């Protein structure tokens, strides 16, 4: 779910 | 001010008190006059004229008045007094204590002692304008703080909005500081109060600052706060953590505003000032840790509730600020729209606008005084911006989860409250979704066409529901799909069920909704003449009642002229037969003269239209005529 906020 | 020291003859106990106003007055006008080129710095004894203030101010012998000038001093003797503030200190505090009551509305306005409470409120405030103190702001604060909206605020809002416009930039980022520190510092205080501090004159005073000048609040700040919220959450055994998480609430409402009214270039760029979040040394190159607190933001964002919890409104309230906090930070960083959903409306079967609203208030609609009424509810501003600005940063994924919330929670699975808070956020939200219109009509009307919404009668919220219908209809018309007949039939029942009221023109303005209602999209909608006619088969002389029947008839006829006894539950002779029988009644004019009107437009129809029933109505019609004719000329 981190990646949504990463990318 | 050189020969000054002959004045100890006034100020004098035994000095008149209005010679002890005059001398004070003098001493206004000189440091007007002054610049405080000499005497406020170095240059003269000041321990004598600032020991003659402290005792002056000390005094009890003397009226509230005369402190009230003598709080005229400290747009002086408040400007490089290095040290010797502690004396102010104690004798600010012994005054404010003494004459300033801490819950002031046992006092009416007209009340003397109200008006010297206010006359000292004001004065002090006028003091903290010349005077850009830190300590008298700080002075101020906590006289504001002790409880919400009861010294008239509106005054202490706008000089606090005028102290941050202008200044040193240094001299605003002292005063920020200041007024950082009382909310942080651990000393055990009212959590209300707490709050309040950076609610009530933080939160502002960081609104207004000069440009520029926010950065280094944000710098000075952004470490420990970001520590603060990273965890220590855990502990509850205590009721004590109510502070805690009023810690954690202003850390929120300060951000979330610094991310706000700040540059992008300044918030995240390929240089990145605000590179504190971690050491900074190595990381100079690119910004992408400052989100980091977005990361943070997720877990009170979704937090599962309690089952039997004790601080449920303020947990309630403290996610709410989480999520302007997001909404913020989604608005300033991230430019893609995909982006703007990046975690803003992602949810989890655990999910979020579940948390972020109350299902407990009552929450009426209402027609009274003086938009704003109760959309004062929290996050809803920071929501409107949100739909707002992302129409104008061209989504229907975003809307598709909402309404997955609306109406896929069409179901009471979610309380009605929150049906009326996503509904409210679509009314003020009308003008941004004008096209994105046709699928979510159904929605919409579904919501009205409960039989639970809000309370009982024409509701505001209804008339906005109505509203957003008709203003839709025009280019949408979404009129006659499954869903849309059974839903409006509901509709035009419930309508015309409750169209009377007891108020002179609301009851003119639910006919004028009613009239828009049909006339604006007249398609496959049943008019219930059942209804109508028990609307206006009143036999009671000198009754009201059959008016409202009248006047509604009058819509359904005026609008295109339909037929008036499709096998509605009633037989038509009697049906028009009580429908004349009305102008007998000649005692109100509203009522007969009404009666008439709407019998002579139900003629033309049938007339035109060339039916059957217009032999036996006119026979009718002649028939009461008559019985008034010889009788009763005048009517």
């Amino acid at each position: 779910v981190d990646d949504l906020l990463d990318m | 001010l050189q020969h000054w020291k002959k004045c100890d003859s006034w100020w004098a106990k035994d000095s008149p008190l209005e010679t002890k106003m005059a001398v004070l007055a003098l001493l206004a006008k000189i440091l007007q006059i002054d610049s405080s080129v000499s005497f406020n710095t170095s240059h003269g004894s000041f321990p004598e004229v600032f020991t003659t203030y402290i005792s002056l101010l000390a005094d009890t012998k003397l009226d509230l008045h005369l402190k009230g000038q003598a709080v005229t001093l400290l747009p002086f003797f408040t400007s490089l007094t290095g040290g010797s503030l502690e004396e102010l200190r104690r004798v600010l505090e012994q005054l404010i204590v003494a004459h300033f009551p801490m819950q002031s509305r046992e006092f009416p306005p007209g009340t003397p002692r109200f008006n010297n409470y206010v006359d000292c409120m004001k004065k002090f405030l006028d003091a903290l304008e010349l005077s850009q103190s830190p300590m008298l702001l700080e002075l101020m604060t906590e006289v504001l703080c002790r409880e919400q909206q009861h010294v008239m605020e509106e005054l202490f809002q706008s000089s606090f909005r005028r102290i941050a416009r202008r200044g040193s930039c240094v001299t605003q980022v002292g005063l920020l500081e200041s007024v950082y520190e009382m909310f942080r510092k651990d000393d055990p205080r009212l959590s209300f109060t707490r709050q309040s501090f950076v609610d009530r004159s933080l939160l502002t005073l960081l609104w207004h600052c000069s440009l520029d000048a926010l950065r280094e609040f944000f710098s000075t700040i952004v470490v420990d706060a970001i520590d603060v919220l990273k965890s220590r959450f855990t502990k509850l055994n205590e009721s004590t953590f109510d502070t805690q998480i009023t810690k954690k609430m202003g850390y929120y409402k300060i951000l979330d505003v610094m991310y706000s009214r700040l540059p992008k270039d300044d918030v995240h760029a390929k240089e990145s000032k605000i590179n504190q979040v971690f050491h900074g040394s190595c990381i100079t190159e690119g910004n992408e840790l400052t989100k980091t607190l977005i990361k943070l933001c997720y877990d009170a964002f979704t937090e599962n509730m309690a089952g039997e919890n004790q601080l449920l409104e303020r947990r309630r309230l403290y996610h709410c600020a989480a999520y302007n906090c997001a909404i913020s930070v989604i608005c300033c960083v991230f430019n893609e729209l995909k982006f703007y959903q990046g975690f803003l409306f992602s949810e989890k079967p655990e999910k979020n606008l579940l948390i972020f609203e109350n299902l407990i208030d009552l929450k009426r609609r209402y027609n009274f005084p003086v938009m704003d009424e109760l959309n004062r509810h929290e996050c809803m501003a920071p929501l409107t911006a949100l739909v707002k600005h992302m129409h104008r940063s061209l989504p229907r994924d975003l809307p598709s989860w909402m309404k997955f919330l609306h109406g896929k929670l069409g179901n009471p699975i979610v309380p009605l409250n929150i049906r009326l808070f996503l509904a409210k956020l679509v009314i003020n939200t009308e003008e941004v979704f004008r096209p994105y219109a046709k699928h979510w009509l159904s929605p919409l009307l579904q919501l009205a066409a409960s039989e639970n919404n809000g309370g009982e009668g024409i509701h505001y919220m209804v008339v906005e529901i109505v509203a957003t219908i008709l203003s839709w209809t025009g280019l949408a018309t979404p009129t006659g799909v499954p869903k849309d007949e059974v839903l409006a039939n509901r509709l035009l029942n419930f309508l015309m069920k409750h169209v009377f009221h007891p108020k002179r023109a609301v009851f003119r303005h639910n006919l004028e909704i009613i009239k828009t209602l049909v006339e604006c999209w007249k398609d496959c909608l049943s008019i219930p003449y059942r209804l109508i006619f028990e609307k206006f088969s009143g036999k009671d002389p000198n009754s009201k009642d059959n008016s409202v029947g009248i006047q509604l008839l009058g819509i359904v006829m005026a609008n295109d002229l339909p037929p008036y006894d499709p096998q509605c539950g009633i037989q038509s002779s009697e049906y028009f037969q009580a429908l004349v029988n009305n102008m007998s009644f000649v005692r109100y004019k509203e009522v007969y003269a009404a009666a008439a009107e709407v019998l002579g437009l139900i003629l033309r129809y049938v007339m035109e239209r060339k039916n059957i029933l217009e032999e036996s109505l006119c026979e009718l019609v002649a028939k009461q005529l008559k019985q008034h004719q010889n009788t009763m000329e005048d009517k």
